[PDB]
């Protein structure tokens, strides 16, 4: 069984503060890195 | 990073790649850190209005004119 | 001539940096890492300094 | 997580899932959840020094307690049989009942 | 490997953390690598303890070149955690230096924990 | 004072300047000149120059040929807005926001920032379009020309939703993105205005990646500080913050889900369905919701990041099988099992693989079981998982009414599979403790 | 060609327009003696050689620049000062000159002067009385 995840939110911050808006990675890219961070897997 | 360039030993096989490992994960760390220095934020203010009163606040209640659709006709 | 002298010591300067100390090389660069090594004298002698030094 | 004191052989070195370093002074009493859900660990020198961890997560609750639960210098913790009743004892010696519910 | 007056006796380690503790609460401790060189450099460290978990070991090396120089005793525990909640930080400290002073039982402590890391070396 | 704070208001709801200190004044403010050359400038010095500006852009783009005949006419060198009706400022309105909205992709360059000083300098849209013009240079909040901006702006003519940028324009600094996060956390009216600003540009088909960052950064970060505020522990208020949460996100989400167009958009709202999903302790039938509304939303490509989103949205349900439509359209999935494994090398699809398994089950079709056969063979599933999938096969092979031919097939290759899943194929045959041999001939009779 | 511009909108005047940007003084301790000895160079030259009487109620100018001279080509021999002469500020030159001697001599005879018959002296006469 599993639970919530938990994350800082530094760590988001840092994902999408690493470039500006424009020349930022494509949004796939964003996306395997934002679920990376929320993946619950040991 | 001078204490491990004068101190530490290397397999004399040992790519330059990973004799500045100490040097690469400092720059990195520190330039994070240096951006997290220079993207700390302002100070929050109030934001006043013209009258010197804040954003966002109502005024003062008026009942508006409207014009409505007298029914005593639909006869 | 005597400018490209110095330029191509400068390059001398930058390679034997990095040949001797890769770490100070890749943080603060060949230059500011020679001035370093200047005023301690050698390597091991800026190498018993504290930070703060 | 006692499925990695495994390596009948157990690891010498094992790391832990979590290490909590919230409360500054010993901790004396600790205490899981009959279903095995909750941990409630405290330490009894310091006014109001008890967590309430969520397993297998292993985060610390932060909206309880707060400044204002008047739990005191707590010498035991008892949760329920149906774990629905969590009881805190302190120094003082009286009992305190919270409903645990989800 | 490179930490060759290492104190592996559980005994000893107990002695050397329980005396950094009773140092750290008299303010007779110099935690953290460049605050131990400096205080072996100035020279007002009777003992000094390292850690051998530093994962690169090299980073704490120069300090065995000053204490040669200096002969002031220096030994390696196993655990710089262990070394850090031991003078009661709450990070992972990896050498300590504990200084002396005029008149103490700490300083007793001192003078019979140095006699038993000659009794190592 | 009640008399001066009625003028103070009248004051600041005017619009026309009448006194010449103040039309020099609302004439100086300027993005490309300086102050004490951008006073003494006729406009047809300004149309010269932003026109040269307009060319360059309606030769990069196709698009602004209309904006050619309306917004940036000769005729329109001499239109003053404040001496037009209200449907003519109304109609010249929805004229700068679709500029607007066009123009915000190529914002970094000259030739659309000369554009923008045309509209400032003549339709006075720092004035008058607040709103729109401020949200289009929002995604550029790091550049010198948003701090100009922010430099001729008014104060008391920004919306109340942008007001935390006060003390970058007292001093002249770029705004970072934790001002802009924290008060997207803080206000719903700045997390609506940024959305609306967006899926008003994306249902007109002007998107660009750098806003579809933007947004999809911004309301994930929004959507994580929300919850991380909207946490309680008291059972009724984290109850009403969850419905006051899906209250304020909803309609967003529920749009740029089923954007079928942008692909780009449809996979941010995946970053922020995801993050809702995992941190948030959502409940079961939202997931469900997301779940379906997801599954009528993909399309090939954005399917790899849907199935991530949908694996994180069936682990995180407290209930074991999928509701219905999620089945049907991942039956429609191409290559549904060689993907998951490519997702559980990083993301534990075992939940999904479970409820898909017994989803596919509760169906009395007979063209899902190559699919079952392959996510039983798949090594996905746990083994009490397998266990209990296969013991509904077999209750269903007990529960039909052809059928059971297909259906003694799959469960003889079932029973002679060969690794671990067999072993507990085998095993659930022994503890369910009916024989193989009896339906074995009775299927091969 | 043409460039977004910076914008850089955020008393007395640090340098003199008129004469060639003379700084402000940095009234360190050192100029403060020094100035202190310009007001006094009367006594320094022991009535040997007096000066403009230049009393204003602040001896600090607002602008001054501390300087050496380098050399007249003409004169070169006696006109220079040697290596254990050329001090850093004008009181160390002062000091290193002669008459200090001078200055203490004329210090002890002011120190009797006031001394003369204050206190030391009714001390003595209550003594006297009193033996």
């Amino acid at each position: 069984d599993t639970h919530a995840v938990v994350v800082a939110p530094q760590r988001l911050a840092e994902i999408f503060n690493a470039a500006p808006a424009f020349a930022m990675p494509p949004i796939e890219d964003v996306f395997y890195q934002v679920a990376s961070l929320f993946s619950t897997k040991p | 990073s001078v204490r491990t360039d004068a101190f530490e030993d290397f397999p004399e096989n040992a790519d330059d790649e990973t004799r500045a490992a100490v040097g690469i994960q400092a720059r990195a760390k520190l330039e994070n850190n240096l951006r997290l220095l220079e993207g700390k934020p302002l100070n929050k203010g109030v934001a006043l209005g013209p009258n010197g009163i804040p954003v966002g606040m109502p005024a003062k209640w008026d009942v508006k004119e409207a014009r409505k659709y007298n029914i005593e006709a639909d006869g | 001539e005597r400018s490209e002298y110095r330029r191509q010591l400068a390059e001398y300067l930058q390679n034997r940096m990095k040949a001797i100390s890769p770490n100070m090389t890749e943080l603060i660069g060949a230059l500011v890492g020679a001035r370093l090594i200047a005023h301690s004298g050698s390597l091991v002698n800026l190498a018993k300094n504290p930070g703060s030094t | 997580d006692r499925n990695d004191l495994i390596e009948i052989r157990i690891k010498k070195y094992p790391t832990p899932t979590r290490v909590f370093e919230q409360l500054t002074t010993s901790i004396s009493v600790v205490a899981f959840s009959p279903d095995g859900q909750l941990l409630a660990f405290g330490s009894q020198h310091k006014k109001d020094a008890l967590r309430l961890v969520h397993l297998p997560s292993c985060t610390v609750y932060r909206n309880w307690p707060t400044e204002q639960t008047p739990l005191g210098r707590v010498t035991a913790i008892a949760f329920s049989s149906k774990s629905d009743v969590l009881a805190v004892g302190n120094d003082v010696g009286r009992v305190r009942l919270w409903e645990i519910r989800g | 490997s490179a930490a060759w007056p290492k104190a592996e006796d559980p005994a000893l380690v107990q002695e050397l953390l329980d005396c950094v503790q009773q140092a750290s609460h008299y303010r007779q401790l110099k935690k953290g690598a460049n605050e131990t060189t400096k205080s072996v450099n100035r020279g007002t460290s009777e003992l000094v303890i390292l850690a051998a978990d530093t994962q690169p070991l090299s980073i704490v090396l120069h300090i065995p070149l000053i204490c040669e120089e200096k002969n002031v005793p220096y030994v390696y525990v196993p655990s710089k955690v262990a070394l850090g909640r031991a003078c009661g930080v709450s990070r992972a400290v990896i050498a300590v230096s504990l200084t002396s002073n005029e008149a103490s039982d700490l300083n007793s402590k001192i003078r019979a924990l140095r006699d038993k890391v000659e009794r190592l070396a | 004072s009640s008399l001066a704070q009625q003028l103070a208001q009248i004051a600041a709801n005017s619009r026309s300047s009448f006194n010449v200190k103040a039309l020099k004044a609302s004439h100086s403010k300027s993005l490309i000149w300086e102050p004490r050359v951008a006073v003494s400038q006729t406009f047809a010095e300004i149309y010269s120059q932003c026109y040269e500006g307009f060319k360059e852009l309606c030769h990069l783009d196709s698009r602004f040929v209309p904006f050619d005949a309306t917004l940036f006419s000769a005729q329109s060198q001499e239109v003053d807005r404040t001496q037009m009706t209200a449907e003519e400022n109304a109609a010249l309105d929805k004229r700068v926001d679709s500029f607007l909205h066009l123009v915000g992709s190529r914002l970094r360059l000259m030739p659309a920032i000369k554009a923008v000083e045309w509209l400032i300098r003549r339709f006075r849209i720092h004035e008058f379009n607040t709103g729109t013009l401020l949200a289009t240079f929002l995604p550029y909040h790091t550049i010198p020309a948003f701090v100009t901006l922010l430099s001729i702006l008014p104060v008391q003519r920004i919306p109340i939703e942008y007001r935390f940028l006060d003390p970058y324009i007292k001093s002249l600094t770029p705004p970072p993105r934790a001002a802009i996060v924290q008060q997207a956390t803080n206000r719903p009216d700045l997390l609506s205005a940024i959305s609306r600003y967006t899926l008003d540009s994306c249902r007109a088909k002007q998107e660009y990646p750098g806003l579809i960052s933007f947004w999809g950064g911004i309301m994930a970060e929004a959507v994580n500080g929300m919850i991380d505020k909207m946490r309680s522990g008291r059972r009724a208020i984290q109850l009403e913050n969850d419905h006051l949460l899906l209250q304020q996100i909803g309609p967003v989400l529920s749009e740029a889900m089923v954007m079928k167009d942008v692909p780009g958009i449809q996979i941010a709202s995946y970053m922020v369905v995801a993050i809702l999903a995992a941190k948030g302790s959502l409940n079961d039938n939202i997931l469900t919701a997301f779940m379906e509304q997801l599954v009528h939303g993909w399309t090939v490509d954005t399917l790899r990041p849907g199935l991530v989103c949908l694996t994180m949205l069936a682990q995180h349900r407290s209930a074991k099988q999928l509701s219905g439509r999620v089945a049907k359209a991942v039956i429609k999935v191409p290559d549904l099992v060689s993907s998951l494994r490519d997702i559980s090398k990083e993301h534990q699809v075992d939940k999904l693989a479970n409820g898909l398994v017994l989803a596919f089950v509760d169906r009395g079709d007979i063209r899902t079981l190559p699919v079952i056969n392959s996510l039983l063979l798949s090594e996905l599933l746990q083994e009490k998982q397998a266990k209990v999938a296969y013991k509904a096969l077999l209750l269903a092979a007990h529960k039909i009414d052809n059928i059971r031919k297909q259906v003694g097939s799959a469960l003889v290759r079932l029973s002679q599979a060969e690794g671990d899943v067999g072993d507990a194929i085998r095993t659930a045959i022994q503890e369910v403790d009916f024989n193989i041999e009896e339906l074995e001939l009775k299927l091969g009779a | 060609e043409l460039s977004v511009r910076v914008p850089q909108l955020p008393g007395p005047p640090d340098t003199l327009s008129d004469w060639y940007n003379i700084p402000r003084t940095n009234l360190t301790p050192e100029l403060k003696r020094d100035l202190q000895l310009l007001r006094m160079r009367d006594v320094v030259a022991m009535g040997k050689q007096f000066f403009k009487k230049d009393n204003r109620k602040d001896f600090v100018p607002e602008y001054c620049q501390v300087g050496t001279i380098i050399a007249g080509a003409t004169d070169g021999v006696s006109g220079r000062l040697t290596r254990k002469e050329r001090k850093r500020t004008i009181v160390e030159e002062v000091l290193s000159s002669d008459s200090v001697s001078k200055y203490k001599r004329k210090y002890h005879e002011i120190q009797e002067h006031k001394k003369s018959g204050r206190k030391g002296y009714y001390k003595k006469l209550m003594a006297a009385r009193k033996r």
